[PDB]
């Protein structure tokens, strides 16, 4: 879903092709690519779009707090955590704003947990011949 | 010595037989019949009455 | 001034007794005077 | 081989209940003192030598 | 040697008027925690009025709550009650007692509560200087905002000025679920709110670092290309600052996604309660419900 | 990733955990055992 703006590209196309072939256990179907017409539909975009921008928002947001912390840790974990981000910034505000950026990273958290956590629903033991069928112990 | 005369308060506790009196028919207990529950396992099976 | 380099970007707070650790913790003065009162005990004992 | 994953551990007549076995150097306790309902969890860490 | 109880007896030990009893019989199917199993406890054990201890924190009574008992209250009769613990999976009939309004199929939550209003309901059980302090029980929302917004008030009072602080208080400490008003008591800071607050900073710098470069150039790509209210209004939050991918790498990048799901599970189950009850059947009066048990 | 993972299996009373050995092929380990052990197996949660 993410390859959705790159599909001009060769690379891209190759990579999604790739990724649309999963093999299994006798078993080599293709997943239908979520990209259709040259566009993307509105809840996996919403999905990528929340998921980018959470991924986007922590790096900015804890950095301020990290020191804080680490300036109050004495587990030391905080330390190298600042650490990872002083690597990182390497690599490459109103109290207001500050707290509708907070709310507003958690608030789109709250719609990525959906796709975070599978959910089991039955755990098997029996199979048959007729393997198509088999018996399980329930869950929920 | 220093300019100071502490005390010390300590307490020892006893084990000790008792004896009781009371006047008869002084309190009357009413009570009803035991009432049976059951909780059930597998394995076993416990009865609270 | 920076004679030591470090691995580490970030220094951490010392923790834990020191049994459990090696940790150099030198006060100036002390260090000095160790110097001081050393250098003329090696020179005293064709 | 037989396996159990719901309930009790017993033989076929119930006469004898079966326990779990886990050896002293893999089993874990944090608090000192138990109370009377207590879950078993199975941990597995990494230490990332 | 002793088997658990499933059945729990309780008996208030001071005298109890018509007044009590009648309060009593209104609470059947209520839910009323208890921090010990025995077949025949006692009122000073009952309730959530032990745990109000002098600091009154609200975090620290959400984390003394989630290692109580849950059970469920029936047959209230002459100086007696049966409370009865929930077998998991099965179906069962609930009483709420907060303004919440409820729906089919919620994820519902148990904490401690809050008061709606002037605190204008709670002559209830006032025998002997003891409190029956009920939970509230809330559907998911509600309950994923609560816990959010104390995570934010904790984490804004990090070398914020005070009085900022508590503007920012006054703003936090109101909350508005299904056109209901709802105010929290005692915000303070925890021990529990203060490891809640260095696990949610390590979970976010470990996401920071993942997150691969193609996540962080997606949002201004889609942005530069398409104009739509989410986005421009996500923007808004956001900072500003033709081209092919320069690495294209399936494998490190589903590797990388992966442990993504791993530290966002991290960053997510701070907000998220454990769920008691998921319902499916109302009470048009909406007092009452049939809901199916988990934990 | 995934520093460390738990699971559930299993409730039981506190008063029949007990420890004891374990034979086979002529020699001993030593274990603990819990006596009236009822399992309830749960999925793989990883915590870091």
């Amino acid at each position: 879903g993410l390859f959705s703006l790159d599909r001009s590209y060769e690379e891209v196309k190759a990579a999604v092709q790739q990724l649309q072939t999963i093999t299994f256990r006798d078993a080599t179907f293709t997943i239908p690519d979520p990209v259709i017409d040259q566009h993307l539909l509105i809840d996996m975009k919403t999905a990528c779009l929340s998921m980018s921008m959470v991924a986007n928002l922590a790096s900015e947001l804890t950095m301020t707090y990290v020191r804080k912390l680490a300036l109050e840790d004495s587990s030391m974990l905080l330390v190298k955590c600042q650490e990872l981000l002083m690597r990182l910034d390497r690599e490459r505000v109103s109290p207001d704003d500050e707290i509708a950026r907070l709310s507003a990273l958690f608030v789109m958290l709250r719609q990525l947990d959906d796709l975070i956590r599978e959910q089991v629903v039955f755990t098997v033991c029996d199979v048959s011949p007729d393997n198509k069928s088999a018996t399980c112990i329930f869950k929920g | 010595h220093p300019g100071f005369a502490l005390t010390a308060v300590r307490t020892d506790t006893f084990e000790v037989d008792m004896l009781l009196y009371s006047g008869k028919s002084c309190t009357s207990v009413i009570i009803n019949n035991p009432i049976v529950t059951k909780e059930e396992r597998d394995i076993s099976t416990t009865y609270h009455v | 001034m920076s004679l030591l380099h470090t691995f580490w970007r970030l220094p951490v707070a010392v923790f834990f007794e020191p049994h459990e650790e090696n940790v150099l913790r030198c006060p100036e003065r002390v260090l000095r005077r160790l110097l001081e009162d050393a250098a003329v005990t090696m020179r005293g004992g064709d | 081989l037989t396996c159990v994953m719901r309930g009790y551990l017993y033989n076929t007549l119930k006469t004898e209940v079966f326990a779990l076995m886990i050896p002293k150097d893999m089993y874990l306790t944090w608090e000192e003192t138990r109370g009377r309902l207590q879950y078993v969890y199975l941990i597995i860490v990494y230490d990332y030598d | 040697m002793a088997a658990m109880e499933a059945n729990i007896f309780c008996t208030f030990d001071h005298k109890l008027s018509i007044a009590d009893v009648g309060k009593l019989t209104k609470l059947v199917a209520a839910v009323v925690p208890i921090p010990q199993r025995l077949h025949l406890i006692k009122h000073y054990q009952l309730g959530l009025h032990q745990f109000v201890d002098h600091t009154r924190g609200y975090v620290r009574l959400r984390g003394l709550l989630r290692n109580m008992t849950l059970t469920l209250m029936r047959r209230v009769e002459g100086n007696q009650i049966l409370l009865h613990v929930p077998t998991h999976g099965l179906l069962y009939t609930v009483l709420n007692t907060g303004p919440v309004t409820w729906e089919k199929g919620d994820a519902l939550c148990v904490l401690p509560p809050l008061f709606h209003g002037p605190l204008a309901r709670e002559n209830l059980l006032t025998l002997g200087q003891w409190e029956l302090v009920l939970p509230w029980i809330v559907p998911m929302p509600l309950a994923l905002e609560i816990n959010q917004r104390l995570l934010i008030m904790g984490l804004f009072s990090l070398d914020r000025s005070y009085e900022e602080v508590k503007a920012a208080v006054q703003q936090l400490q109101t909350i508005t679920f299904r056109d209901a008003t709802f105010t929290i008591p005692d915000p303070v800071i925890d021990q529990h709110l203060l490891i809640d607050m260095k696990t949610a900073c390590l979970s976010m710098s470990m996401v920071a670092n993942l997150a691969s470069e193609l996540t962080m150039t997606y949002v201004r790509k889609l942005a530069l290309e398409d104009s739509s209210m989410l986005l421009v209004k996500c923007q808004e939050l956001l900072m500003r600052l033709p081209a092919r991918p320069q690495h294209v790498s399936p494998d490190d990048e589903i590797a990388r996604l992966s442990a993504l799901f791993v530290m966002l599970r991290q960053l997510d189950d701070l907000i998220r309660e454990q769920v008691v009850f998921t319902v499916c059947d109302v009470s048009p009066d909406n007092k009452s419900a049939t809901c199916i048990f988990k934990g | 990733l995934c520093t460390g993972v738990i699971q559930k299996l299993g409730w039981c009373l506190a008063d029949d955990i007990h420890t004891s050995f374990l034979v086979h092929k002529e020699l001993k380990l030593s274990v603990v055992r819990l006596d009236n052990f009822s399992v309830e197996l749960g999925d793989f949660r990883e915590f870091v």
